[PDB]
Formats: C-alpha cells, structure tokens, sequence
C-alpha cells in the first residue's frame, strides 16, 4: 500500500520503465497477483 | 548480445525464445539427418 502521482499509476506493472519503476518499486516480470489502484484527491491533498 | 544490449528484457525474452526456436528446429533437423546418413553409412559398412 502506498500513494503516488496520476502519471506514475501504469509504472507498476511487470516489465515498466520509469522513475517509481527503477528507484521506488520494481515488479518482477514473473509476477503472479493484481494491482489495485483509485484516485483520493478529496483525502491526501492539503488546500495549500 | 545485439538483442540483449538493445531491447528491454520483457520484450528480449520473446526475441531470444524465437531465436532458439528456430537455432532447435534447426539443431533437431541436423541431428535427424545425421541419423539417417549414419543408417545408410551403417548399412554400407555392414556390406562392406
């Protein structure tokens, strides 16, 4: 579980190239599970 | 090493898979010729 931008959702997936991908989380090719993912800008997003 | 240096992994694995493919399609065709002229060579010897 974690929370991240609008543009770096699809970079979770086996294969992905990208920031997040390479230094934050990499998934293996062989992976076996799913990935689950909704926006929350009315939770984690300050007025300022 | 030209499609290992060049491609991503998730893609590369299908590249070198189809690349063995066909190097085993070609290795089993040998082999199976190999085997049919060492029939006939064994044959010929038998004679001789």
């Amino acid at each position: 579980s974690f929370v991240i931008r609008g543009d770096e959702v699809r970079q979770i997936a086996p294969g992905q190239t990208g920031k997040i991908a390479d230094y934050n989380y990499k998934l293996p090719d062989d992976f076996t599970g799913c990935v689950i993912a909704w926006n929350s800008n009315n939770l984690d997003s300050k007025v300022g | 090493n030209d499609i290992l240096s060049r491609l991503d992994p998730p893609e590369a694995e299908v590249q070198i898979d189809r690349l063995i493919t066909g190097r085993l399609q070609s290795l089993q065709t040998y082999v199976t010729q190999q085997l049919i002229r060492a029939a006939e060579i064994r044959a010929s010897a038998n004679l001789a």
